[PDB]
């Protein structure tokens, strides 16, 4: 075998209490990141807390773009590709910042005679992209703890 | 290039008939009383002045220099004057019979000459009276006034024009006028001459910033059109127009405002006019408005969704007029977490004789997440309670054997269990300190059958089953179709992490096993096989971050009901700068997948019938330090014909830049001959430089000009 | 000649 069950938590032990900050705290990335942090057992402090020893995750610019990725032989869109990019940063007290990002790709076929249905399919897809962005930001936290330890060494 | 430009620019230091005097002055002779000869050199925060003769007042810092030459300090400009003056405590540098350029010394590519020039350093402007603009020794242009912006402050007036030649409109010319309305809003009015149509389209852009958010409006208007008037001679007039509005913002952290609105005069508008917002690639214009309130545990959104469809093949389009969405959340209900989704909507049609409906939907959800270091399990339960009242049914129930019903109730329990593990392994085979991760998932989903054939499908398209798609609770995007489910999705991801704990690679594979046929009662689906149960759907995904500059992605979907790979895509990219990259990409979608998922006539019409098998290549590269070459090529491998080709060359200098862009694209079909139609465009752009903060090499703008635009896949 | 740029709050 050689494999074993994962020993360490997905989120570093030094990040299990942290501050979450956003310019849009009620938005869909903020909700996806709240949910992904809480599912990993993180407790989240308010931005206005008296604590100064805890790390903080700041959610920066989100972009989404929808582009024609394929065309039919008359030059009309066969497929749209949607790309979501999220920039974020983790600030560690007494130490430097660690910038991080997520990037997500999804594609779907267009249909002009079901345009309302395809707009609801697009709202469905963008909601899932925020969840994959929140997962990617969480999976980068072990690299920040490794860079933190490396900087101390 | 920015370093090669600043290498040609002077840089600023932190007393004395007589020479070196302190602003600083030097000469072979000075008479002091004011001061008056030979090798006169003057330097300060923003200018050098040089000449045979000079004068200054030491109390006011007023100055005159005759027959001199000048250079700016820390900024790129230079020139000469017959009399050069400083006035208003160094605000004004004034030039009798003067000249100006941003060109580096001795490299006279272009200049402005005037009977008077005033540089004003507070207003960031050079003003010229009897201006003549020169390229080399030749005066191209003259006017009684001219103004150049010699900084970064926004200003009203004409922008540098641009031109193109298109097969669609012949010669085209654009002369933008910019209006600086306020700090937070502006307009641009651009006459667009087109030689084939023989008339000017007036293109009006307005931009704004507000408490409610930021947005852009565009109104393009053409009073008559000699091309359209020959193809459509029956109408009142050949007026062509586009209106566009985009808005987005969040106010007080709680109020969300969005607009995404386009309307055009006719179906043909975007095939005729290359435009900043729509495309010849698009089969409809979208018309959306929404207002939301959102807080940590709750949100509610009111919206309308309307679409203008261009094709004649079916004229029916549905709108939501309006839709209301509501969400409420409550965590830690004992061990459970809770959410409620509610929706209310009215469906309206463009045809007078199609069905219309009101729908209400309510969806309380309760769930129990349980979690360890090595794995987790999540259980959900829901009701999918829905009510319709349907209207205008006489026409539809006269044509169809299955009949729509005036009132419908649909109530369904949904049950789901979603379970995940993680395993880890130390590697010695790749490198020391590398680690492998392995992540199996299993999900069970149950939804019971309800016959939905008495409900018209207003809002539900069939969804596409990518690797994340394997774990959805829905087959359809809306609420008019909800298929039965009795299925186990299984899948596995593996990841490789380096010694710095960064993810270098991942691959994911999975399948959906169906224990019973997934039905709606209005299924009607034209698959290749009668297969209804077993391991029917497969999907896979991979990403390799080969280095900080190399990246590879791929995805595949296989469906046993098509007996073929349904869709696939892959791409490899090298990227080093913004200006240096190479990307290869491939996209596939089978003839069987078009037949299954799209309108019935796509299987019969040769321009849709064959699916997609598209190779794309994109590159950007700097040649020497001063040329940017950008290019893209896209090829239909089933046709053996081009889809799109683009080629952009920019020459970039300290004094100016020139860009030539070529595009050849698919732009319709000839019904008299059964072949594709192509449009060619050649565009010419020219730009003064060294006057403002812009030294960019133009690559990323060219890469997004074409109908299949660049996305960075690293 | 004019000059276009970003919008900002006064």
């Amino acid at each position: 075998c050689g494999w074993h069950l994962r020993d360490t938590t997905q989120v570093p032990s030094t990040m299990k209490v942290m501050i979450l900050d956003s310019g849009d705290p009620n938005g869909p990335l903020s909700r996806a990141v709240r949910n992904q942090l809480r599912l990993n057992g993180v407790e989240l402090l308010d931005k206005e807390t008296t604590r100064k020893d805890v790390p903080s995750l700041r959610l920066g610019k989100v972009s989404i773009a929808k582009d024609t990725a394929s065309v039919f032989r008359n030059g009309q869109t066969a497929e749209y590709q949607m790309i979501m990019t999220v920039n974020a940063t983790v600030l560690i007290p007494g130490r430097d910042i660690y910038p991080i990002s997520a990037k997500v790709f999804r594609s779907f076929f267009d249909n002009p005679q079901m345009a309302l249905a395809k707009d609801n399919e697009q709202d469905m897809i963008v909601k899932e992209m925020y969840d994959r962005a929140a997962e990617q930001l969480i999976r980068k936290l072990p690299s920040i703890r490794a860079a933190d330890i490396r900087s101390d060494e | 290039l920015a370093s090669q430009c600043m290498l040609g620019v002077p840089s600023y230091r932190p007393t004395i008939v007589f020479v070196d005097i302190m602003s600083r002055l030097q000469a072979d002779e000075v008479q002091l009383h004011t001061v008056d000869l030979g090798n006169v050199h003057y330097d300060d925060n923003q200018v050098i002045l040089k000449g045979p003769k000079g004068w200054a007042n030491l109390n006011t810092k007023d100055t005159n220099v005759w027959e001199g030459d000048y250079q700016m300090v820390g900024r790129q400009g230079r020139g000469k004057a017959d009399l050069m003056k400083q006035r208003g405590e160094n605000r004004y540098t004034i030039l009798d019979n003067g000249s100006f350029t941003s060109c580096l010394p001795g490299s006279d590519t272009w200049s402005v000459v005037g009977s008077e020039i005033i540089h004003d350093r507070e207003e960031q402007v050079a003003e010229i009276w009897n201006a003549r603009f020169k390229v080399g020794p030749v005066p191209i242009f003259y006017s009684p006034y001219l103004q150049l912006p010699v900084g970064d402050k926004r200003r009203s007036g004409f922008l540098i024009p641009n031109a193109k030649y298109t097969t669609t409109n012949y010669f085209e010319f654009y002369l933008p006028y910019y209006w600086n309305i306020a700090p937070n809003m502006d307009a641009t009015i651009t006459p667009h001459y087109m030689h084939r149509r023989g008339n000017i389209m007036w293109e009006n852009e307005f931009r704004y910033l507000s408490q409610a958010g930021a947005g852009l409006m565009e109104l393009d208007y053409l009073p008559s059109d000699k091309v359209y008037e020959d193809e459509h001679p029956n109408d009142d007039s050949s007026r062509r127009w586009l209106f566009y509005w985009n808005h987005s913002g969040v106010m007080d952290q709680v109020w969300r405002f969005n607009v995404d609105y386009t309307k055009v005069s006719d179906p043909s508008y975007f095939n005729d006019f290359d435009n900043k917002y729509g495309s010849s690639t698009d089969g409809y214009a979208t018309q959306k408005f929404s207002v939301g309130y959102a807080v940590q545990n709750f949100n509610a959104t009111v919206s309308t969704k309307q679409f203008q469809v261009f094709s004649e093949q079916n004229t029916s389009s549905y709108s939501a007029e309006p839709q209301l969405d509501v969400n409420y959340y409550q965590n830690d209900v004992g061990p459970f977490d809770t959410r409620i989704y509610g929706q209310a909507v009215h469906f309206v049609n463009t045809r007078d004789d199609m069905p219309e409906a009101t729908r209400v939907h309510l969806e309380p959800t309760i769930n129990l997440p349980l979690s360890n270091n090595w794995g987790s399990i999540n259980t959900e339960a829901k009701l999918l309670a829905t009510h319709y009242q349907q209207t205008n049914l006489d026409w539809y129930n006269s044509r169809n054997t299955t009949k729509l019903d005036e009132s419908v109730n649909r109530v369904m329990p949904q049950f789901k269990v979603d379970g995940k593990m993680v395993f880890e392994r130390d590697m010695e085979m790749l490198a020391p300190g590398y680690t492998q991760t392995l992540e199996p998932r299993a999900q069970y989903l149950y939804v019971p059958y309800r016959d939905q054939s008495d409900i018209y499908n207003y809002d539900s398209s069939l969804l596409q089953s990518d690797y994340s798609g394997l774990f959805r609770d829905r087959t359809y995007g809306g609420l008019d179709r909800i298929a039965s489910a009795n299925q186990v999705t299984t899948g596995v991801t593996s990841r490789i992490y380096d010694d710095a704990a960064v993810e270098r690679f991942n691959i994911s594979v999975g399948q959906i096993y169906y224990f019973t046929e997934s039905r709606t009662g209005d299924d009607n689906i034209t698959w290749e096989n009668d297969d209804k149960t077993g391991s029917l759907v497969w999907a896979g995904d991979t990403y390799w971050r080969i280095s900080e500059r190399w990246g590879l992605r791929g995805g595949i979907q296989y469906d046993t009901r098509l007996d073929n790979v349904a869709t696939s895509n892959s791409s490899i990219e090298y990227r080093r700068d913004e200006d240096r990259l190479v990307q290869l990409n491939y996209r596939y979608a089978s003839p069987e997948y078009i037949q299954a998922t799209l309108p019935k006539y796509y299987s019969t019409a040769e321009q849709y019938k064959n699916g997609i098998s598209q190779v794309g290549a994109v590159a950007s590269w700097p040649i020497a330090d001063r040329w940017s070459i950008v290019g893209a090529y896209y090829y239909d491998t089933n046709a053996n014909k081009q889809a799109d080709s683009m080629l952009g060359v920019q020459y970039s200098s300290c004094c100016y830049a020139i860009r030539v862009g070529y595009e050849r694209k698919l732009n319709g079909w000839d019904n008299d001959k059964q072949h594709a139609v192509y449009d060619n465009a050649i565009g010419f752009n020219i730009e003064l430089r060294g006057l403002s903060s812009n030294y960019g090499l133009g690559t990323q703008e060219m890469l997004r000009s074409n109908i299949l635009p660049y996305q960075n896949t690293l | 000649c004019g000059l276009k740029g970003p919008l900002y709050f006064p």
